[PDB]
Protein backbone atom coordinates (compact mmCIF):
# COMPACT_ATOMS: atom_id res chain seq x y z
CA UNK A 1 0.00 0.00 0.00
CA UNK A 2 1.11 3.92 -0.56
CA UNK A 3 0.50 4.33 3.33
CA UNK A 4 2.87 1.84 5.80
CA UNK A 5 2.85 1.86 9.41
CA UNK A 6 4.36 0.08 12.49
CA UNK A 7 4.36 -0.34 15.91
CA UNK A 8 6.91 0.40 18.71
CA UNK A 9 7.01 -0.63 22.69
CA UNK A 10 9.17 1.08 25.73
CA UNK A 11 10.20 -0.89 28.81
CA UNK A 12 10.25 1.63 31.57
CA UNK A 13 9.70 1.71 35.14
CA UNK A 14 7.10 1.47 37.83
CA UNK A 15 7.52 5.00 39.50
CA UNK A 16 4.93 6.61 41.55
CA UNK A 17 4.59 10.13 43.22
CA UNK A 18 2.74 10.90 46.31
CA UNK A 19 1.00 14.24 45.82
CA UNK A 20 -0.40 14.44 49.63
CA UNK A 21 2.40 14.14 52.24
CA UNK A 22 1.68 11.11 54.50
CA UNK A 23 3.20 10.67 58.00
CA UNK A 24 4.54 8.02 59.79
CA UNK A 25 2.04 5.33 60.43
CA UNK A 26 -0.96 5.76 57.42
CA UNK A 27 -1.57 3.13 55.63
CA UNK A 28 -2.96 5.06 52.42
CA UNK A 29 -1.20 7.12 50.49
CA UNK A 30 -2.51 9.52 47.42
CA UNK A 31 -0.77 8.92 43.63
CA UNK A 32 -1.06 10.84 40.70
CA UNK A 33 -4.32 10.25 38.40
CA UNK A 34 -4.46 6.43 36.90
CA UNK A 35 -0.66 5.81 38.82
CA UNK A 36 -2.05 3.17 41.23
CA UNK A 37 -3.59 0.91 38.11
CA UNK A 38 -0.05 -0.59 37.65
CA UNK A 39 0.42 -1.68 40.57
CA UNK A 40 -1.49 -5.19 42.44
CA UNK A 41 -1.02 -6.94 45.54
CA UNK A 42 1.96 -8.30 46.88
CA UNK A 43 4.34 -5.44 45.05
CA UNK A 44 7.67 -4.15 47.03
CA UNK A 45 7.95 -0.60 46.57
CA UNK A 46 10.99 1.57 48.64
CA UNK A 47 11.24 5.51 48.58
CA UNK A 48 13.77 6.61 46.58
CA UNK A 49 16.54 9.28 47.48
CA UNK A 50 18.62 11.85 45.21
CA UNK B 1 -2.66 0.55 31.36
CA UNK B 2 -5.40 -1.69 31.78
CA UNK B 3 -5.96 -3.48 35.54
CA UNK B 4 -9.32 -5.37 34.58
CA UNK B 5 -6.59 -8.64 34.19
CA UNK B 6 -8.47 -9.80 31.31
CA UNK B 7 -7.49 -8.47 27.91
CA UNK B 8 -10.85 -8.32 25.54
CA UNK B 9 -11.52 -7.44 22.18
CA UNK B 10 -12.19 -4.04 23.56
CA UNK B 11 -8.95 -3.59 24.82
CA UNK B 12 -7.09 -2.99 21.80
CA UNK B 13 -5.08 -0.49 19.86
CA UNK B 14 -6.96 2.01 17.16
CA UNK B 15 -6.03 -0.28 14.42
CA UNK B 16 -4.77 -2.81 16.37
CA UNK B 17 -7.87 -5.49 15.38
CA UNK B 18 -8.89 -6.32 11.83
CA UNK B 19 -12.53 -7.57 11.91
CA UNK B 20 -13.06 -10.59 9.41
CA UNK B 21 -13.95 -10.23 5.92
CA UNK B 22 -15.17 -12.61 3.09
CA UNK B 23 -12.17 -11.57 0.16
CA UNK B 24 -14.48 -11.93 -2.92
CA UNK B 25 -17.38 -10.27 -4.34
CA UNK B 26 -21.13 -12.35 -4.67
CA UNK B 27 -22.94 -11.09 -7.73
CA UNK B 28 -26.45 -10.00 -8.56
CA UNK B 29 -27.58 -11.00 -12.39
CA UNK B 30 -30.95 -11.07 -14.25
CA UNK B 31 -32.56 -14.33 -14.74
CA UNK B 32 -34.56 -15.41 -17.17
CA UNK B 33 -35.38 -18.63 -19.30
CA UNK B 34 -33.52 -17.39 -22.33
CA UNK B 35 -29.63 -16.14 -22.37
CA UNK B 36 -28.44 -12.63 -21.52
CA UNK B 37 -28.28 -12.14 -24.97
CA UNK B 38 -31.58 -13.23 -26.23
CA UNK B 39 -32.47 -12.23 -29.22
CA UNK B 40 -28.54 -12.55 -30.69
CA UNK B 41 -28.51 -16.25 -29.41
CA UNK B 42 -31.85 -16.79 -31.65
CA UNK B 43 -30.51 -14.98 -34.42
CA UNK B 44 -28.30 -15.90 -38.00
CA UNK B 45 -25.15 -14.17 -38.69
CA UNK B 46 -23.84 -13.62 -42.41
CA UNK B 47 -20.83 -11.34 -43.32
CA UNK B 48 -21.18 -7.65 -44.71
CA UNK B 49 -18.49 -6.29 -47.28
CA UNK C 1 1.25 -21.42 50.56
CA UNK C 2 -0.11 -17.66 49.10
CA UNK C 3 -2.63 -17.25 46.09
CA UNK C 4 -1.36 -15.66 42.39
CA UNK C 5 -2.06 -12.16 41.74
CA UNK C 6 -3.72 -9.88 39.91
CA UNK C 7 -2.40 -9.03 36.08
CA UNK C 8 -1.91 -5.98 34.34
CA UNK C 9 -1.01 -5.34 30.40
CA UNK C 10 -0.36 -2.26 28.20
CA UNK C 11 -1.04 -1.71 24.88
CA UNK C 12 2.24 0.08 21.90
CA UNK C 13 1.42 3.12 20.12
CA UNK C 14 1.73 3.31 16.21
CA UNK C 15 3.79 5.32 13.58
CA UNK C 16 2.87 5.88 9.64
CA UNK C 17 4.52 7.09 6.72
CA UNK C 18 3.84 7.92 3.01
CA UNK C 19 5.40 6.43 -0.61
CA UNK C 20 6.10 9.41 -3.14
CA UNK C 21 6.32 8.81 -6.85
CA UNK C 22 9.85 10.16 -8.37
CA UNK C 23 10.53 10.60 -12.30
CA UNK C 24 13.58 11.63 -14.33
CA UNK C 25 13.36 12.00 -18.09
CA UNK C 26 15.89 11.88 -21.35
CA UNK C 27 15.21 12.99 -24.54
CA UNK C 28 17.45 12.66 -27.79
CA UNK C 29 16.45 12.91 -31.60
CA UNK C 30 17.52 9.78 -33.96
CA UNK C 31 20.05 11.59 -36.27
CA UNK C 32 21.72 12.12 -32.90
CA UNK C 33 21.75 8.75 -31.70
CA UNK C 34 22.89 7.36 -35.21
CA UNK C 35 25.53 9.49 -35.11
CA UNK C 36 29.08 9.12 -33.25
CA UNK C 37 30.83 11.63 -30.66
CA UNK C 38 33.96 11.23 -28.96
CA UNK C 39 32.24 11.29 -25.63
CA UNK C 40 30.66 7.91 -26.69
CA UNK C 41 27.23 7.47 -26.85
CA UNK C 42 25.25 10.52 -26.24
CA UNK C 43 21.87 8.49 -25.20
CA UNK C 44 24.08 6.38 -22.16
CA UNK C 45 25.25 9.65 -20.95
CA UNK C 46 21.91 11.26 -20.72
CA UNK C 47 20.74 8.05 -18.86
CA UNK C 48 23.76 8.59 -16.49
CA UNK C 49 23.16 11.89 -16.09
CA UNK C 50 19.48 11.53 -15.64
Amino acid sequence: DPEFSWWEEKLTHNRLEVKTEAAAGVTTLAVDTDQAWACVKGDILMVESV
Amino acid sequence: ATIAGLRGTGDWGNQERPTDFRETILWMEPNGQAPLQALMSKMSSQPTT
Amino acid sequence: GSLAPKSATRNPVKLNNFCQIFKKSYEITKTADATKARTGSALANDKKRR
